[PDB]
């Protein structure tokens, strides 16, 4: 909470982040520095002028810089470092709001060449966005809940939950083995275990003679009310603090069971600050969760499959292999239970009496859309296959027709 | 030319479905919600350009032998799986699976995949093979099969510990590109 | 650091003592004793003995685990203070557990007079409990969910949800206005608004021109497994971290509607520490929710009504007025829809086809218990009325049979009593 | 040891919303509907907690036959009216106070003004003006409360929840003489 104590810390993190390739965190460190300098000059009377609120368009996390107990040239130098790392981190959309206050500085000096430079650099920042936005080219990161358990072992990290923002496409394999090696050395490789269960750990269940690291993949979470914003790949990683994951549980008490006993829990973790932050891990401060019963699970995955099929069939250049993957995995399931196990468990007359009418009626309507979407996908495939997939297509149709016949028996309705 | 078709074969109960779900969802096997559909897709990066890796899941049982090769046309790479704690699945690699894919796709590269490698250091598992007068399949004996059968290479993994899992699909992508 | 933690707990205990929040003053002294014990143990000074460190106090409260992150006489002084405030806060049940480590000390010292006195103190606390248990004379407090929204106003409270433990029978408006004026004097009187809706707030729907304080009444929550261990008024306020509240919604997205559309969300909040604690307000760190369909709401309300009518008939001495209140309000409904609205909506043949068989048969069974419970309540009431209520009781019976006449038609089954 | 309190008044004044407001300790936006009649609330009168049983009555003319059967054993009555509905008040005098005084001549009662939030509402004030009407002042209502020998007169709003706690506190003090 001391100006230069906080400032050297942020500059240290900036350099660490730059070496580690956490380039957004580096950009954040510099914008937090610039925010601090601005608040300090404001409090120590200097006459941008609002203090730390000057950079709220960049991130609301800088509110914490106003917990404080340096000239205009160096504030601007902090902003240049910030733009460098926004460029390197591909968060091009923020470059404009960092340069705007610099522009105001140089407007006053009549430096027309500098102004030409600043407007130019906001120009390719938006050109780059025009070239890459929504093209799945930008790898802003993957997110993992990480929790540490073992009061005989862990220092400050004991009993607390983090969201780790990992680079690009880091998979579960890599962050697990990494964290395991890290804490196998400061505590001993014989006394550290990874918790794979994604339920909230209860410490009494754990051997106090061991240290545990729970690792669970999570994804940024938005509800339909927020999808008004969050229209781009950038916005899906810009100032976010909610993260979702699902956990399977049966009615009995197991993780896995049959279609009629399979539930799942939906958990949403909130973080103390927003990503991106001056750190690549942020602590979780709360959890909200809901549950879906077996007919709700079935309703959920059947809707998704209908949307997957329709999406592929309305692409400009339909992706034949990706269409077949989903089509064959809908109409000719051979390893899993197949979508007809849903129809048998929830739509047959005897079984349907055990569930709410509205939910039975919703799952019936989805299956109709499923029939159409498998049909539309079979037609799109026919216009794309060559001679070597004619038998393949004929069996898909044969499997589809056999499925509509059984579906028609079960629903007692003609499904075209 | 946006999508890699990779087809997965092997005997039942070697862990192939469980292998594909964990890599495709980035979850541990106990934590995925079971699905009634087949096949799995995941985006994979080639030189900074986005690709779909399509994973086609097949049933290994005899009842499925007539229709399974209909999935082989257009394949870019095969994963031939066996569990390293099931010498029957290992022998059927030589005596069933490699011949079947060789016959329908003689020019298509395939990888030999050992699964369930965590069970190689399991007492109950190593003892349960002792009472059956069998011993687990060591990595060295599995690389020899890979060279004999003209495999592109051998890879082991465990879906439970995730050890070696990523490298299997790294190796599969590189073979799928030719 | 132990020193700063101990100075803070000692300050809080005096502040709590000064404001009359005596349960929280008692908890501060048990935490100080936990902190000193762990300190002396980690230095090597030497069930339920101080030697164990903080784990010795785990039966009093699990909250003292956090003390695990100067004489033995001083430890005893802390526990005396706790007992004193345990007495004043009427948490007499706790006194036996706080005295155990004190007893262990004087056992080793063979201070048999002192052991005489401590066992005497425990006897008088259970004598006190025997005189007040579940009389509704003990008022341990009311709980409120309180959450703060205001990115431009609130400091550390911003975006965080707390459970506030309020004294005695503080009603919803009291804490609401108190919270309003408190933050209207730190902000602008025209910039603070109370969020009335109890659904979880999404920040997007808020105007940043004002500060928002969401206030909802909650009660301690226990599942059917727990209810065995939550028999008394003390037990229902002792070492609790789960609170529940219900929110009305309809199938169509409105809040209120007809009984065949009226649903109910049940939210369960969990706090980071258990009450009673060293503070009156504890952060919510967890919430889960679940949705009751209209027939499930019916099941819920009918089982409650059956149960409360049953325990009014089986009381030692029966509150005749409370018995007539509930009974008249079941068999002579004239303002609200009356419980036959549930029967007509869910149990009639054509309507029952829209709901699960198991829930329809369960709602049917509960209604049979409801017929028996009103029957039992009518018989108890006429043992207790004077001549001024014979005509009133007569019209309760006539209404009870007109209800059983309709319930028999709807269930297609003779309902006798 | 439960205090019996019967509440009377012609409908739409807010009797029932008032009672479920304060009993369930909820904002009116949030209360779960109930199929049952009557309410029981626990109250504090200087350290001593009490139980107030609240017997609701349907105000319509069809029930004038049987509604007085709830009157025996009453400890206090509440006669209600809406501060923006004049005839809600005009017929407190014409019908309600004659009826409850006839059946229980010695039981105390209070005049209660409800919906006070809508007397300081602009839309509501003009809807009254077109009918040649204006909201009833406290003073005119306190005039009347003295006229017919009520204990006192109180005002409440379930939307404000301001003044409502006072209504029941005064009811209990009345039932204790
Ligand atoms: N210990 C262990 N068990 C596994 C592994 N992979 C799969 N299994 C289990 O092996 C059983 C069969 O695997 P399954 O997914 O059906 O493989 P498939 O029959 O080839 O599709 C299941 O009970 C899995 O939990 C692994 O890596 N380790
Ligand atoms: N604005 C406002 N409306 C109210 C208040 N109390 C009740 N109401 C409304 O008045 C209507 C009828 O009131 P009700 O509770 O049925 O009173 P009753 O008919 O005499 O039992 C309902 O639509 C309520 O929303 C209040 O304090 N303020």
């Amino acid at each position: 909470s001391t100006p230069e104590l906080r400032r050297t810390w942020l500059e240290s993190m900036a350099k660490i982040h730059a070496r580690n390739g956490d380039l957004s965190e580096a950009a954040m460190c510099y914008i937090h520095i610039a925010a601090l300098i601005a608040e300090y000059l404001k409090r120590k009377g200097y006459w941008f002028s609002m203090g730390w609120p000057a950079f709220l368009s960049i991130t609301p996390n800088i509110k914490e810089e106003g917990a404080m107990k340096y000239n205009e040239n160096i504030l601007v130098e902090q902003l240049y470092m910030c733009v460098e790392f926004l460029w390197k981190s591909e968060r091009y959309e923020l470059i404009a709001d960092v340069n705007k206050p610099i522009i105001a500085v140089f407007e006053k000096q009549r430096d027309f060449k500098k102004l030409s430079d600043l407007y130019y650099d906001i120009h390719r920042s938006y050109l780059k966005v025009a070239e890459v936005v929504n093209s799945e080219k930008r790898l802003f990161g993957r997110y993992y809940r990480v929790a540490f358990y073992g009061q005989g072992f862990f220092e400050e990290e004991e009993g607390k939950e983090y969201i780790y923002k990992e680079p690009k496409l880091t998979g579960l394999s890599e962050i697990s083995q990494r964290l395991l090696k890290l804490y196998a050395d400061k505590f001993g490789a014989d006394n550290v275990k990874i918790i794979q269960d994604s339920n909230k750990v209860n410490p009494k269940d754990l051997d106090p003679k061991y240290a545990y690291i729970q690792v669970t993949y999570v994804t940024p979470f938005f509800e339909e009310k927020e999808i008004e914003d969050r229209k781009t790949d950038f916005e899906m990683h810009h100032n976010i603090n909610r993260f979702v994951f699902e956990t399977p549980f049966t009615l009995s008490g197991k993780k896995h069971g049959g279609v009629a006993e399979q539930c799942k829990r939906r958990t949403i973790l909130t973080t103390s600050h927003l990503f991106p932050y001056v750190k690549k891990r942020i602590q979780v401060i709360s959890q909200s969760s809901t549950e879906l019963n077996p007919i709700e699970v079935a309703i959920d995955e059947m809707s998704k499959k209908v949307s997957e099929l329709n999406q592929l069939c309305t692409m400009e250049e339909v992706d034949m292999i990706r269409l077949q993957l989903k089509l064959q995995g809908s109409v000719s399931v051979k390893v899993n239970a197949g979508p007809m196990a849903y129809a048998r468990a929830f739509l047959e007359e005897t079984n349907a009496k055990k569930y709410p009418d509205n939910q039975v009626k919703l799952l019936k309507e989805i299956f109709r859309q499923f029939a159409d979407a498998c049909g539309q996908a079979l037609d799109v495939n026919e216009r794309l296959i060559k001679e070597d997939q004619l038998e393949y297509q004929e069996e898909l149709r044969s499997h589809y027709k056999d499925m509509l016949s059984e579906l028609s028996t079960v629903m007692n309705e003609q499904i075209t | 030319m946006q999508t890699i078709k990779c087809v997965v074969v092997g005997d039942g109960a070697v862990g192939k479905t469980c292998l594909l779900i964990s890599y495709t969802t980035n979850k541990f096997p106990s934590e995925y919600v079971p699905t009634v559909f087949d096949n799995y897709a995941v985006t994979v990066m080639i030189g900074g350009e986005p690709y779909t890796l399509g994973l086609f899941d097949t049933a290994g049982q005899e009842d499925y032998d007539r229709l399974r090769p209909l999935s082989y046309p257009q394949t870019d790479v095969f994963l031939v799986c066996f569990s390293v704690v099931s010498p029957s699945s290992f022998e059927n690699v030589k005596e069933k699976w490699v011949p079947e894919i060789t016959h329908h796709c003689p020019k298509t590269p395939f990888l030999l995949v050992g699964t369930q490698i965590d069970l190689r250091d399991d007492p109950s598992t190593i003892e349960k093979l002792a009472k059956n007068k069998q011993k687990p399949i060591t990595p060295e004996t599995a690389e020899k099969l890979a060279r004999d059968l003209k495999a592109v290479k051998y890879v082991e993994c465990s879906a439970l510990t995730q050890k070696g899992l990523k490298n299997v699909f790294d190796e599969a992508i590189l073979a799928a590109l030719e």
